RNA sequence: CGGCGAGUAGCGCAGCUUGGUAGCGCAACUGGUUUGGGACCAGUGGGUCGGAGGUUCGAAUCCUCUCUCGCCGACCA
RNA sequence: AGCCAGGAUGUUGGCUUAGAAGCAGCCAUCAUUUAAAGAAAGCGUAAUAGCUCACUGGUCGAGUCGGCCUGCGCGGAAGA
């Protein structure tokens, strides 16, 4: 609270100083003009506003997908208590979406001829999986490239509510996810470097050392513009580093572009 | 052209213009203004045949003036 | 990781490593690593030296490993008073006598074969030497 | 420098001199190659 | 815990709002209200009828 | 670890004593009865015996070696 | 062996074409100009450029260089 009022007000002294919001973590994102600027800001309030909110470092996204497709995972439901004997079974066939640009990274085609599954239960099977998109059974994370097809089902004629079928999708989704091995992905950053003439050679080091792939290398009269994509996670602190090795005669522009299949060495880290 | 006075040694497409993207740091490596040359690059590059990769030589003084030489498309 | 596939007797005596070696000429290849040493060459020492020549050829060569371990060696668990019969087999070993041909590279050039042995030989315990083909 | 039982002519200009009974390596201007204990 | 009228808003989780009375008969325990048009919780987005409530400045046009 | 004891359908237990042909139960599947579910009433499929190797004509079975899990001890200074 | 010198051409020889320009790597490991020069043994770059080497000419001017087999030595070698 004494930060919300502080950094809230601390947005006026330096409108070059930014206050933000971690996606679903809400931890305040701070953007400034260098550790020097930030550090000074840290103690600028340590006593002036007594602000002891231990600012640290940013946080990753790490969304998920599936390595491959499934064949015929089936999940039924056997709650035959009596009078409301919940009974719901579906035969889903999940397929990863191949890198496209449809605003939704999802594709659900309804493969039921009806009778095998009564029609008005389409939304049920549909939203049934839609629930499991916030429970990534590795570390509970959202998934991408998800594409689901449904083969057939099963019902009981005095029963099988939406509840029966909202769960049938709820249960059998992870089944193919189990069959079709998942993977952890990360945001990849589009960077347009700018380093005069000489350090051009030396700048490539950090560009590549953080596992970044040099796409385009350009130049002009007294300047140079370089292209590459590099993971967001493995890009923090760079503002300092770039000027830390070019005599500040350099700056850059950065933006997200894509998600990719990270390696396992990376994978056994987000487990938490 | 001296032995080597920072002259580009390969080229760009015979009919294309603005050798900016592919070679990148090397064409303007001497400070060569693409402006002054790209208009004349094609002048004797569009001359024989367009689009068939030819090799060109552009050797620039410190007094900033080149000499134009071309060789056989590989 | 060579090992006798279902021999008769499980355990066998200590024996003695004596006399000049017998397999002493380049059977198949043009080059070889003949062992001047005299001693017990274990199974692991075989695999190590093999791959370490498998790389110098990189893929391209035919290689025959002459020696086969064939001799079980026993041990004793590290907390026992001496007694209670023969111990447990732990690893196999191929006796060597001086003059024994161990490896053969044929087809590859001479120097690489020369270069090849060095890498592996460094892993071998007993001193060895470079031999070249002779007719009869 | 480095100490090790076995030294070798690593680069093109490696040199070896039996200085005071000790074997060592003096390249020319390649610093990372100085060795002794040969 | 209060009621948030105005079919949406812009603010959340770090601000100063202004409460009023007003139970809801529809949720457990909730008995209050924010004040659309107050400090951080704004006058609602372009409505006409009964706009005094919901703090809509009279549309000049 | 050495020293003895089990490893059998889906699950849990007989059959191994002495060699020939693996049984019972709840489960699963199908039908009946009911408005439907359960219970109940009639049928059925399912292991072929933990594994490696021998004994013999033939091994769940008699032996020998590993691996899984248990009971027992790893004591006198 | 030194001191003086040349050490190049088509031509980045395609790909993974983001760049493999005599030198990250792959295949060929060409053929011309020739006293000579590998489309390369090495250093240096993001890649060039740059300094040499292979090899070849001048001078000085005589022996010199690389393997194998032995004998005798040095290093490896730190305790109260």
């Amino acid at each position: 609270e004494k930060m919300g009022l502080a950094l809230g007000r601390l947005a006026k002294e330096d409108p070059s100083f930014r206050v933000w919001t971690d996606e679903e973590s809400n931890q305040t994102i701070i953007a400034g003009m260098g550790e020097l600027h930030l550090d000074i800001i840290v103690d600028r309030m340590k006593r002036e506003f007594n602000v002891e909110a231990n600012v640290g470092k940013p946080q990753v996204a790490y969304r998920e997908t599936i390595r491959q497709k499934v064949t015929d995972v089936e999940g039924k439901h056997a709650k035959q208590s009596g009078g409301r004997g919940q009974y719901g079974h579906v035969v889903i066939d999940m397929y990863p979406l191949e890198p496209g640009s449809n605003p939704k990274g999802y594709e659900f085609i309804n493969d039921i001829k009806g009778g095998v599954i009564p029609g008005e239960y389409i939304p049920a099977v549909d939203k049934g999986i839609q629930e499991q998109l916030k429970a990534g059974p590795l570390a509970g994370y959202p998934v991408v490239d998800m594409g689901i097809r449904l083969h057939f089902g099963s019902y009981h004629d005095v029963d099988s509510s939406e509840l029966a079928f909202k769960l049938a999708a709820s249960i059998a989704f992870k089944e193919g996810f189990k069959k079709a091995k998942p993977v952890l992905l990360e945001p990849i950053m589009k960077v347009e470097v700018e380093t005069p003439e000489e350090n051009t050679g030396d700048v490539i080091g950090d560009l590549s050392r953080r596992r970044g792939m040099l796409k385009g290398q350009e130049s002009e009269v007294t300047g140079v513009k370089i292209h590459a994509e590099v993971p967001l996670s493995e890009m923090f602190g760079y503002a300092t580093q770039l000027r830390s090795l070019t005599k500040g005669r350099a700056s850059y522009t950065m933006e997200f572009l894509k998600y990719d299949e990270a390696p396992s060495n990376v994978a056994q880290a987000v487990i938490e | 052209a001296k032995k080597v006075q920072a002259y580009v040694k390969l080229q760009v497409a015979a009919g294309m213009a603005n050798p900016s993207p592919p070679v990148g740091p090397a064409l303007g490596q001497q400070g060569v203004n693409i402006m002054e040359f790209c208009k004349a690059f094609n002048a004797k590059t569009d001359s024989i045949e367009k689009g068939l990769p030819i090799p060109v030589v552009i050797t620039v003084y410190a007094d900033r003036s080149f000499t134009f030489v071309t060789k056989t498309p590989p | 990781m060579l090992q006798p596939k279902r021999t008769k007797f499980r355990k066998m005596h200590k024996g003695r490593n004596r006399g000049l070696a017998q397999g002493t000429d380049v059977s198949f290849g043009s080059f070889g690593l003949k062992a001047v040493g005299r001693g017990r060459l274990t199974a692991r020492q075989i695999e190590a030296a093999r791959r370490a020549m498998t790389r110098a050829v990189k893929r391209q060569g035919k290689i025959w490993i002459r020696v086969f371990p064939d001799k079980p060696i026993t041990e004793k668990p590290l907390a026992v008073r001496m007694g209670k019969g023969k111990g447990n087999v732990e690893y196999w070993v191929a006796l060597i006598q001086p003059g024994k041909v161990l490896y053969e590279m044929d087809g590859v050039p001479e120097e690489l074969a020369r270069e090849a042995f060095k890498l592996a030989a460094a892993k071998l315990p007993i001193k060895t030497t470079f031999v070249t083909k002779t007719v009869m | 420098m480095k100490v090790r039982a076995s030294v070798k002519k690593l680069c093109r200009n490696c040199k070896i001199v039996k200085r005071d009974g000790v074997i060592r390596v003096i390249c020319s201007a390649e610093p990372k190659h100085k060795q002794r204990q040969g | 815990t209060s009621y948030i009228g105005g079919e949406g808003h812009n603010l959340q989780e770090h601000s100063v709002i202004l409460i009023r009375g007003g139970r809801v008969k529809d949720l457990p325990g909730v008995r209050y209200h924010t004040v659309r048009g107050a400090l951080d919780c704004s006058g609602v987005k372009d409505r006409k009828q009964a706009r005094s409530k919901y703090g809509v400045k009279r549309p000049k046009a």
